């Protein structure tokens, strides 16, 4: 069967038993630099099987009047094993990553997810006079939320589906690798991001190359007298990550 | 000189061009290139699949 | 050629293939034809999508800014004008870019300069015709402080002399960007710490254009406005986007007002 | 082509050899490279030093002076113009040339020539569309002392025609000093006694233009000012200098003010 | 005619120049001309200096 | 000549002028472990030059009356940037080292340190009924101090040198990997330590595979109108430093 599979990363391995799929964003595959496309000259380490592994992230609450979540990487993985401590120690970094949602329900439960990574997902702001603060653009390995309608604020992030956060419609998240994790099908979407930026590498704390939204198209809806928590998890491993820049913690 | 078709009709239809400046800045915009691939955003998936097939078996 | 699938001849069928089914809870998108849901005869398709390369949809010219100076200084314009470059000031050319996340291409400036009289209290107008340079300082050059002053000796800078009643002076500019592409948008800050600009504008460091006219004011007052339009050439573009739903607010931040996804209707059902 | 060195990948070392230890009282400077101070990768390296060429360095058009005659003469202008030729009078284009002790290079003169309406008790103005000359008198040649005079008829000078609303007019020059290459600094005198002129400009004897309006003068008044802009082109050049530290003080001396080597800090250690 | 190849990248590209005047003072600069040698301000020494080696022995 | 010498590895360099070739403790080298002598069964991170490169210890003031200093490692580079990061998240480690002391003088001033890398250099106590305590066995980048005369306590080390602080002869701490540094000849002394234990790889907080003291066998001695202030300054590098058994953080 198709629906069956498993993701071994590390000393970490994934498994699924309803899935749809594998999602490759834009049918390229996580590689190492080349020497033709370097530029930083130095020896890159690369930690390999140390850093390149699952992370499970905080899970949400799947709720019937939830608008959606989003993570930001690499600043939701910032605090994650030695992944994060090869953050702190390097100016550059360079990874691409295998996202991997699950959402299990019964057959008696209904709703529909899009799951779906952004590249540069730049956000607007409540004021138009200010920019969002980091406090709201990222909540680390927690999510931040989406609002059904618009909110208002100084620093907020504007929040509304219909506009993704970011001005644009909501429905045409999909020239964006994603899949779509509909309760009656599947309980998993599976998302292989490449590295992707006009750089060859970049810092991690004061870049997000993707954010990873995951935004309910159909309500959560079941009949009373069934389970009423049902959690959105989020597990993400890195893969070909490669540091360069080498220097003392911090990012100030 | 560099000797191409131009764009023409359905069912004398050459030009020429002699670049005069020594960046390919300079140079007119390439109209001519109509190669595509839009199966890295239409069809991004792992595992091939097949029309005629259930997507999921 | 970019011409187009032609149409294949099929037949009735009943067998356990099912084209029309599929699901979309893969990212995958359905392949069907009209030859997997009906009958259809064999069309030859000449029908080309030469018009709708990237290289193609972005070269055209498109107006950027435009900047106002005066002779006389007669409603705080000053005897030269100034614009930092960049390409987010007007909104058509903007969104066009902002489908990709990525571009990198060269460019071609195209400069439309024009001038009206002035009222004044002035008597007997025999103006010659006027000059006017158009100056481009690359980042951390000498600035104009005045219309007399060194910087306009050009001697490193890039320069354009033209004078009215000629054909628009045009130069071309090469990709110019530190990275691999230019970036439309950036999703991070300038700051390690965080804080500072955030948004693409962060990467925006493309140098200030400055024009003046070379010839001495006269009794009268002449004011010059100076149209700059750029069309991208030589084009890649990389990771679409959608395109934008709502109107912008400013020129350094996405932030953006709440809008209406599309129209209304009356109903469910209409016709 | 003008490509840059690639990195070359290196390993853990402990050895005799000491790449990074010199001697810097040799004249020789160290050879360096990341590769012999620390790990590295190969790095496959495609930048070009084309533009750090001094045949594009010095090979753009730099304004050298600009001088102003007039009409009427209404405000001491003459009704012609003249300017001894020097690279001297402006700061920007000096300092360039000045980067190098000895230049032998052909030039590309271009002017860009303007007239502007000047007040006046005049009364109706429907002045015709000037015309200027341009003349080059060598050294030793006659020279005007009026408009009018026999020295215009430029028999064996060389001369440009121009009317305005055209095209800046331009004419190469070819490498024409005595020696072998234009002389930026001489430590020598004029005379073998060591008295006279004492400098550069010992050596500099490179004729004098003079420009005036072809057209006689109409009831009001127009004042021309013609900017000249030389472009060094095909171009050699010997013995390096420091870049000036000081701003100039006179265009026929280095005479100079003592001034500061760097801007302050506020200590040694600083952020 | 002379054709040359024009500066272009990084991972058609050719002009042509026609000289058009009787002097050489007349012609386009020389921009492609990217010759060097750093070596006789850089090492201007008369013994030979091995990086490796001591400077002074 | 055979006194000038540099050594890299990772981004960092040393240089030396001066120097008494270099040991290799017991003719061999670092080298990670092989297929035919493991027994950790999961892939093994190599971080390579992130880990291996110098690390600079906190210097100590030679004085007249001064009776000696020692560092345990690897217990001495246990907040020493990713090797010591490394260590928080692994169960096991593996690593060789080069040692290089550094100290240099005037041709004025005289005295002899020995350099000495001892593997299992298990101490005695000033009480015999007790083990000393990890605060007096381990200063971690900071050195723990030989006195001249025999020391009381409780759980405190016995330090005197003429027993080395382990009950054996002063003098016969030669036929461990050794220099020395002998001001009126050279100003530094090199030892390369392979991984010496019994077990192919071990616990790096929990065990220390060997302890470098320095200890002064004439004194120092100068005229007044001298300097009077000498350092000696320890910077050590890991060589081919793996770990195996990655978990959470910690060591407990």
């Amino acid at each position: 069967s198709d629906r069956v599979r498993s993701i071994t990363l590390g000393n970490s391995t994934i498994t699924t038993q309803e899935c749809a799929n594998v999602v490759v964003g834009y049918g390229v595959w996580p590689d190492y630099l080349s020497d033709e496309e370097a530029t930083a000259e130095d020896q890159p380490t690369q930690p390999d099987v140390a850093t390149c592994r699952f992370y499970t992230l905080n899970s949400v609450k799947w709720e019937m009047q939830s608008a959606g979540w989003w993570w930001k990487f690499p600043d939701a993985l910032s605090e994650m094993g030695l992944f994060g401590q090869n953050m702190q120690y390097h100016y550059l970094g360079r990874s691409g990553y295998t996202i991997h949602v699950q959402c299990n329900a019964s057959k008696f439960h209904q709703g529909c997810l899009l799951v779906v990574c952004v590249p540069e997902a730049e956000m607007g702001c409540t004021n138009a006079e200010n920019a969002p603060t980091y406090g709201d653009l990222c909540g680390g390995e927690t999510a931040k939320q989406f609002e059904q309608n618009a909110v208002t604020g100084e620093t907020a992030v504007q929040t509304a589906v219909c506009n993704a956060g970011m001005g644009v419609g909501v429905g045409n998240l999909t020239i964006y690798p994603h899949q779509w994790i509909n309760l009656r099908t599947n309980n998993s979407a599976t998302i292989v991001m490449p590295y992707i930026n006009s750089v060859p590498m970049d810092n991690m704390f004061r870049h997000n190359n993707f954010t990873l939204m995951i935004i309910p198209f159909a309500p959560l809806d079941y009949v009373t007298g069934a389970s009423s928590y049902i959690p959105i998890t989020v597990t993400v491993a890195p893969m070909s990550a490669e540091y360069n820049g080498l220097r003392l913690a911090g990012h100030q | 000189a560099q000797v191409s078709t131009q764009k023409t009709g359905a069912h004398i239809i050459h030009y020429t061009n002699i670049n005069y400046y020594k960046d390919a800045a300079s140079n007119s915009a390439n109209r001519q290139d109509f190669t595509q691939d839009p199966s890295k955003f239409t069809e991004p998936v792992k595992d091939v699949m097949i029309k005629s097939l259930p997507a999921l078996n | 050629m970019g011409r187009v699938a032609d149409t294949i001849a099929r037949g009735p069928s009943n067998s356990e293939q099912i084209p029309a089914l599929t699901a979309v809870e893969t990212g995958h998108t359905s392949q069907v034809d009209p030859s997997d849901t009906m009958q259809t005869r064999h069309v030859h398709n000449y029908h080309s999508r030469s018009e709708s390369s990237i290289e193609n949809f972005l070269c055209r010219s498109a107006c950027v800014i435009y900047i106002k100076y005066s002779s006389a200084e007669s409603n705080n314009l000053k005897r030269y004008a100034e614009w930092v470059i960049n390409t987010r000031q007007v909104a058509q050319l903007r969104r066009k870019m902002e489908m990709f996340t990525y571009i990198r291409c060269d460019m071609e400036l195209t400069f439309v300069i024009t001038s009206h009289q002035e009222m004044s209290t002035a008597t007997n107008s025999d103006v010659p015709v006027q000059t006017h340079q158009i100056m481009y300082v690359p980042p951390g050059g000498p600035v104009p402080t005045s219309v007399n002053d060194y910087v306009w000796q050009t001697s490193t800078n890039p320069s354009i002399f033209w004078t009215e009643g000629n054909a628009p002076p045009r130069m071309s500019i090469p990709f110019m960007s530190i990275g691999n592409a230019y970036t439309m948008f950036y999703d991070g800050w300038s700051n390690f710490s965080r804080d500072g600009i955030y948004g693409y504008n962060s990467l925006n460091n493309m140098g200030t254009i400055y024009a003046r006219h070379v010839n001495d004011s006269s009794p009268g007052g002449l004011t010059s406005t100076i149209r700059i339009y750029f069309k991208p050439k030589h084009v890649k573009a990389y990771v679409p986007r959608p395109p934008r739903l709502c109107q912008y607010k400013k020129a350094k931040n996405v932030n953006f007002d709440v809008e209406a996804v599309t129209t209304e209707r009356a109903s469910l059902v209409t016709t």
